[PDB]
């Protein structure tokens, strides 16, 4: 039998489904027909409404403790939850009764990690991430794989590790997975050389823009966030944000959102601050 | 009661309650609710949005070159065009005109995104309301070959051993008895029509979809850095190009990076042609004498137009825009989003408030105050909504009108708009895919009377579903056209993507407001900002779904998605598949529709 | 003259002196001289190895540790084996253990490059002996994706539109007028013996090969860096695996780099089964009647063996080695690298010198001294070669023999070697080849009488053929063992993949001595080295292609590829399609075969 | 009309060749079929010995001054040139009759660029690379495409680039196409970051070497070798030498085969 996974989707954009999709190995395909069994997820299934609610309670009970709980999006605490209704009641109720009876939870993306961009200021929605929403006496194991959204192959990546070596990964302080979390992207940037010598793109399109000059100046968020983009990289590999030319904007972090404007120069970069 | 709105239809809630909550197959959350008459007829439908975020209340006091990051975030589906209409509606406010490649390299993510969302949605969203993939299990793999062959005759993917293999997976996936998204399905309903061996290809389709789609997306990344959610600035792209000087290796762009950008383009014009429009053009065949679903597509239909062949000059746009109302295609309406009396929105059956909700507001006036209200003919509580009050406050969605009329928006809107303006690609997409349907059809019912009736067949949720088809095809094309630009550009000398002039807020005034439009994959979007002082005044969004999935307005007009239900038989209320192929075919993006 | 070998051969240059320089379509230089008869059959053949550069003698005095990089650029084609048998070698000489990570990692990226190599040879290299273009042109696509359906049932890519695109194409580029590499073909000669629709089927497969190659060596990209030319160390792999520990991202190998491997495994696999064997199998069957070139295959073959089970052990090799000798399937002769009997060298023919020429000399004494040096019997110059004199120094290969012997290299060996040493894996692929071999020729003849005789079929140029081809579908099962082992060791805690213990020159003997061994692509690879002081003192190279492309020795026996030409008849000796169908079915690899 | 390449080959390892069939984009199918017409290349050619030659004096004739002349390998002097025999003449021979007539000259690889493995000490056949065989007196364009063998998509690059733009790309004082050879290794290299913080792998297989630490300890090349193999990468932008852990050996530079052993420390 495959590993049951109930995928739910609070308040989100969709954004990690698709990434999850874009996995270049596995193939999306090959894990949902081989791997996993995706039990419930809003987003791709036949069923809808009763027909739907159904499969949550009858695979809650058929596999009581023993489903993989994922959680894109989160719930939120304003308007009596009612800002994220799914069956006519809050999503958060509907969080809860799954996460009681999951194996593990995997909070994906930094919606459900830490609270993304509905989470900014003034939070109108008080949208909250899944492992402050359930608190800290919850006992399973929650996975944050932060990013808005997290690298394709991260996301399998996290899969594959759990079904091919039968346990959670070593996870951080933050409940990151050492997996791919544990590295700054200036930790492993190939314009690192360019940010030694001073060499920084000062302004759009000039010299240092085309010729790949560093883009700490311009924003670049790279010194202060943990993730993979550097070394894995996005879309099979193919690019990541700095090397298209626009610094990090720090979107696996906690808060990245408020940390401040986008184009604003990283902090704590002396060793003498 | 029964409500006769000024657009034209009878609204009884008197008959059986059906309630769809969750809809499933969409981005994000909705609540849909019928009435059925005792014929099994619709004669009542609700729209309710069920989720909100508030973006633009997050985006209050921020500085407007930050904007396009949080509000490309309102949807991970439809990634970029929230910063695309963002970065221009600041541009916009700012009188900022950006570099020739810039324009391009932002039309070649725009098409990108087009082909990418019209293709995952036909197969992974769309598909399980005509397919059904139990019954491919009964299909023999020869004669679905040779379907594949006449639906299809340069797709090389057609041998019956390919198609005995894919049947071969899912009787595995069948027999596991771990059904996964296909439990619960309504597969015994007599609504799908398909042979087990049109049902048996298009599931291959749908996986071979699932291959191809993460390919497409490599434009983004190469010019956005990431797929979902590229970057975008104001004034330009990020993507620098160096073909030829220093360090060019290292340059975002750079000849290897533009090879790659050409294999990309071909693989997915290829897959348009060879894969998704003969799909569309063969299952709406088998559908043919299910031609429900035009709602108000054959009356009022708006887009704000796109892509100019001669850079801010909307006279060259290759999906122009313009309303059509009262179902006259020979008169094209302008339409202008600077104009207060244009588009304004309303709240009275909306989760918000306004001081005075008898006004419908004009974006630059907006105002997103939220008020989660139940109405008191509610069947249930507050926080457990059994059957919702339509009479009262009902969405998370606003409810935009242009010129006080409910109008439908999106590829099908854009189709319309383009063959009545005369756009002889589209008018040629359109007369060769009904001789295509025609046909097809003839093969499957050698007695085919071909249809010829232009506004019964594009007014209709097959034809929906037809002309995104189209346009992803139309968008692979335009693409092409704008990389060989791009090449043409470099080689006369201009390598240039960015204008900086205005890039520091002491550059700007001390008060501006702007407006950017795109022709986003689900129809007509634009973000209206005013700046104040370097910050974000107000910023608001009305998006394609906002139009679409709409609550109804002060006078009782109803929008695109209750209209499309209305007057629709279900085969089987309870087993609502009419209900979901319909408004699956507007592709909702219900994360989109209240941001 | 007429020359009576000691290995059976009547060399006799009395007939009509036909000269092919340059040989195309292998790698490196090659010139081949054949006498025919009135009978236009061929008497007498002559192979000149006609490049050297001297890796033996560049290698002296360099440190044992970097001799793997300079032999790698032996060959780019087979990239990686002479690093394999450098490092082994090293190894060998200073009693070095590698962690059971490193071997798994080596034997992935040998398997690797045998599939890459034995594909692209094929199609790229082979097929064009077999197949003409130009006929292609006049198959009915129809009739092309028929014949497609049942010599690949399972293979997707079938669509009779799918034949008459690629048709198109070729169409197309024929009609340029620029035919580039097909100018000059031979493609009026009757030695063509495929179908119309068979040329188009294998045209069409040329270029699925070509799209399908560049994938399958990311696995040495992953492992190795880069190919061509893949990094190697003496001790290990430099490829540490860091799986769920810190910095994993950044590690060679972590969760995302096994995964990739895993995918590009399973395409190899795809494509030996579903493209790459059945097409070699439907081929031969147009090719029945033509049983030429199995020159020693039937008698004398040798391979060291590979691929053991067990690390180190060579009793659980999966291709085991040994020496089958005149004929006596039932008789394997162990071979011993090390033991100076057995593998000698001679130079009597060949462009170097030895103090006494008398002299076969084993490799950890070997001697490279070049001596260009033509007989007095040239038609020409030193300079402009019109006819060479095979009665005295005629090739820069040197001239191996075993135990006196001549034998053939090569995957027809290995294959002989397995089936006569009961590997059933070899067996099933070779009693399953024949039967397809018979039924695809009894489909083109129902009269056919099946072939029952072993020795007949695989001792012909199309049986060496057919090994290359199984030998590849073997190496990707293999490789996928290999892969699960490996996961299996880092699941159960062994994540080494580097022992560093004897990495120090310090740690060294003062003199040493050892020799490393691989199945190569063409047949048995060995090193020998001897070291002095930290310094390389001899560094000697013997390749499959030295063993199969040999002049004669001083006794008079002809090496393979002079053995496999004998007897043919030619249909027009002036263009020769059998001597290249022949010569290239041992896949000359000349860079190799000189060093 | 495509645009006529003569490929020729030395004394070479064929690497180069084999990188060139890599290429993710353009595909080499496309290349071939499309792009270019590759009009002599022994390496794929149908016909063999006296039809081959044959097409060497047709395009000669016919395409004089309007062929691209693509040389992999390079051409050795001592064995009076038979140390490379090519229709039973010296490859020089071949070479210097050919470069008489092309329009441009592409130095494919290592081999042709600056001698490669063959020129090692002690250079027993004294392989020349072909700029130097042709001497200062040849006046038309030398490209060096430089590296053992070079990058698969920077080959097809400069091809693409040639048909594109209707220009040799600017080259650096080497002949070396900027396009490409114009930042070291060092330059874009994501392990940079441990090389600052003396973060290095010391021995095979220790900490430093799981956490993909620098690699200048165990002799990586990258601070004196000019490539994109730190930028555009390898086999589809898969990997790089480094990536994979082992230092770079400064493939693409003049003399790298004796600048001493590859895991000794750069200076
Ligand atoms: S600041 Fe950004 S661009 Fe510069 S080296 Fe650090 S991570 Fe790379
Ligand atoms: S020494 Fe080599 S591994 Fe270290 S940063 Fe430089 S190029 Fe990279
Ligand atoms: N397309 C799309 Fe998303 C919606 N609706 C936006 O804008
Ligand atoms: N295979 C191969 Fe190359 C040869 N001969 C080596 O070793
Ligand atoms: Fe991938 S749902 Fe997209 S917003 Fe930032 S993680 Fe959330
Ligand atoms: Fe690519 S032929 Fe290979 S050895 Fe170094 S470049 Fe030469
Ligand atoms: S913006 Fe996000 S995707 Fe990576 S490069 Fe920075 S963490
Ligand atoms: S060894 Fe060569 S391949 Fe690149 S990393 Fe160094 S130049
Ligand atoms: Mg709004
Ligand atoms: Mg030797
Ligand atoms: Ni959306
Ligand atoms: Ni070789
Ligand atoms: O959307």
């Amino acid at each position: 039998p495959r590993t049951p996974v109930i995928w739910l989707h609070g308040l989100e954009c969709t954004c990690c489904s698709e990434s999850f999709i874009r996995s270049a190995h596995p193939l999306a395909k090959d894990v949902v027909l081989s791997m996993i069994s995706l039990d419930y997820d809003d987003t791709l299934m036949a069923a809808s409404g009763h027909a739907a609610e159904a499969i949550l309670d009858e695979i809650k009970e058929k596999y009581k403790g023993n489903y993989i709980l994922a959680v894109e999006g989160n719930p939120p605490l304003n308007q009596d939850g009612m800002s994220c209704i799914i069956g006519g009641r809050p999503f958060s109720e509907q969080l809860k009764r799954m996460a009681d009876d999951a194996k593990a939870i995997i909070s994906w993306g930094s919606c459900a990690s830490w609270g993304c961009v509905q989470a900014a200021k003034p939070n109108p929605t008080q949208a909250t991430p899944v492992h402050k929403f359930l608190g800290g006496g919850y006992d399973k194991p929650i996975i944050k794989v932060p990013g808005c959204p997290p690298i394709a192959e991260v996301m399998t990546g996290v899969i594959t590790y759990m079904l091919t070596f039968d346990r959670i990964p070593e996870l951080d302080r933050q409940g990151r997975p050492k997996m791919f979390y544990s590295q700054r992207i200036h930790d492993k940037c190939y314009r690192r050389p360019h940010f030694d010598a001073g060499q920084f793109v000062e302004e759009w399109d000039d010299e240092g823009a085309r010729k790949g000059y560093c883009l700490y100046k311009v924003g670049c968020k790279g010194p202060t966030t943990y993730n993979a983009c550097s070394t894995v990289r996005w879309n099979g590999g193919t690019s990541f944000p700095i090397q298209s030319g626009h610094g990090c904007i720090g979107c696996s972090e906690d808060g990245f959102w408020d940390k401040g404007s986008f184009y604003s120069r990283d902090t704590e970069m002396n060793a003498f601050g | 009661s029964v409500l006769n709105t000024p657009n034209h239809y009878k609204m009884d809630n008197s008959g059986r309650r059906v309630v769809i909550d969750p809809v499933t197959r969409i981005e994000g959350h909705m609540r849909c609710e019928v009435n059925v008459d005792e014929n099994n007829v619709i004669q009542n439908a609700v729209s309710t949005g069920t989720m909100w975020r508030g973006l633009e209340v997050i985006l209050r006091g921020r500085d407007p070159r930050d904007a396009w990051a949080f509000v490309e975030r309102i949807c991970g589906v439809c990634t970029g065009c929230h910063a695309l209409a963002s970065v221009r509606a600041v541009e916009d406010a700012l009188d900022i005109k950006i570099p020739h490649n810039a324009t391009l390299i932002r039309e070649i993510m725009a098409k990108t995104l087009q082909i990418h969302d019209h293709i995952v949605h036909f197969y992974h969203l769309h598909a399980l309301d005509w397919v059904n993939p139990v019954n491919a299990l009964k299909a023999d793999p020869q004669a679905t070959s040779e379907l594949q062959k006449l639906v299809s005759p340069h797709h090389p993917m057609s041998s019956p051993g390919y198609f005995k293999d894919i049947q071969i997976r899912i009787q595995k996936f069948v027999d596991s008895g771990q059904l996964g998204i296909f439990k619960n399905g309504y597969w015994s309903n007599p609504a799908y029509k398909l042979s087990p061996e049109a049902d048996l290809m298009a599931v291959t389709h749908y996986l071979e979809a699932l291959d191809f789609q993460k390919e497409i997306v490599k434009i983004h990344a190469i010019f956005g850095g990431k797929n979902p959610h590229p970057n975008y600035m104001v004034g330009g792209v990020p993507c620098a190009i160096n073909i030829d000087g220093d360090m060019a290796a290292g340059a975002p762009i750079n000849m290897e990076r533009l090879n790659f950008v050409k294999s990309l383009i071909e693989q997915g014009r290829t897959f348009n042609t060879n894969v998704y429009v003969p799909d569309v053009i063969a299952i709406a065949a088998f559908y043919r004498d299910w031609l429900y679903g035009g709602g108000l597509s054959a009356t009022n239909v708006m887009d704000y137009g796109a892509y100019p062949k001669t850079p801010y000059d909307k006279s060259t746009d290759q999906l122009p825009g313009g309303a059509i109302i009262n179902g006259d295609w020979g008169k094209i309406h302008p339409v202008d989003p600077r104009d207060p009396e244009q588009v304004q929105e309303f709240v009275t059956h909306s989760w918000y408030k306004y001081p005075d909700e008898t006004k419908g507001l004009h974006p630059w006036d907006g105002i997103t105050e939220p008020n989660y209200e139940l109405g008191s003919k509610t069947k249930g509580s507050r926080t457990n909504i059994i059957e919702i009050d339509e009479s009262a406050k009902y969405s998370w969605i606003k409810s935009p009108r242009w010129r006080g009329h409910a109008v439908e928006v999106g590829p099908l809107a854009r189709y319309i708009l383009a063959y009545a303006q005369g756009v002889e690609y589209v008018k040629t997409q359109v007369h060769t895919s009904l001789n295509r349907f025609n046909a097809v059809c003839r093969l499957l019912d050698p007695n085919h009377k071909d249809i010829t009736d232009l506004k019964a067949f594009l007014g209709s949720t097959i034809g929906r579903t037809l002309a995104r088809a189209l346009e992803s095809e139309y968008c692979g094309d335009m693409m092409l056209d704008d990389f060989n630009q791009l090449i043409s550009n470099i080689k006369n000398g201009d390598s240039s993507t960015a204008n900086t002039d205005k890039w520091d807020p002491s550059s700007w005034p001390e008060h501006a407001k702007g407006v950017g439009t795109v022709a986003a994959p689900r129809g007509a979007l634009a973000h209206w900002i005013v700046i104040e002082k370097g910050k974000i005044k107000n910023y608001q969004c009305v998006v394609p779904t906002t139009w679409n999935g709409s609550p109804r307005d002060p006078k009782g007009n109803i929008g695109a998605f209750e209209a499309s239900l209305m007057g629709t038989p279900m085969e089987r209320p309870d087993e609502p598949v009419e209900v979901l192929r319909t408004l699956h075919s507007f592709d909702p993006c219900l994360a989109c529709s209240t941001h």
